[PDB]
């Protein structure tokens, strides 16, 4: 169906096909069994032009999958800085919790993406956020030996 | 396809699912 092809086009970077499918009436918010939408998959794989096209054509920036994961979580975790910026400009919830209680800031701190941590903090990320395992983003930075991120989070918390 | 427990668990779960259809 058109929704399956759009999910495939979005994860595979098929800019032209994404536009063809949405012209042929594909649902921009098509969700698979797992709650994943085209915007999740484009945000995950770093397809900036597709993220922009999907947002322009009504994609839900705050869509969550079965694990509470939002496009912003995926872009923050996967190190896609320009996508993080575009998703926040479109109204992404900077402090969304997934089903582990992790925020985008937790996942950027864990995965070692320092400029993404700085942009999240600039857009109101909650430095004190605790996941369900009792960890703050600072704790995950420390745990993962991300000393630059730990230093920036300690300053933000002051 | 190994099961990562604790912080990042939700992320790793979704990251693995996306890895299937990728």
């Amino acid at each position: 169906d058109l929704g399956k092809k759009l999910l495939e086009a979005a994860v595979d970077g098929q800019d032209d096909e994404v536009r063809i499918l949405m012209a042929n009436g594909a649902d921009v918010n098509a969700a698979d069994w797992w709650g994943l939408t085209p915007l999740h998959l484009a945000a995950w794989h770093g397809h900036l032009e597709i993220v922009e096209v999907l947002l322009k054509t009504g994609a839900d920036v705050n869509a969550s999958d079965n694990n509470g994961i939002t496009p912003l979580h995926l872009a923050a975790a996967r190190g896609h800085l320009e996508i993080v910026e575009v998703l926040l400009k479109a109204g992404a919830d900077v402090n969304a919790r997934d089903t582990s209680g992790d925020t985008p800031l937790h996942l950027a701190a864990m995965q070692g993406h320092l400029e993404i941590v700085e942009v999240l903090l600039k857009h109101g990320a909650d430095v004190n956020a605790q996941d369900k395992f009792g960890k703050t983003p600072f704790d995950l930075a420390i745990d993962n030996g991300n000393e630059d991120i730990a230093e920036v989070l300690q300053k933000a918390a002051k | 396809k190994s099961v990562h427990l604790g912080p990042g668990q939700a992320f790793y779960a979704t990251d693995g699912i996306i890895g299937e259809i990728r």
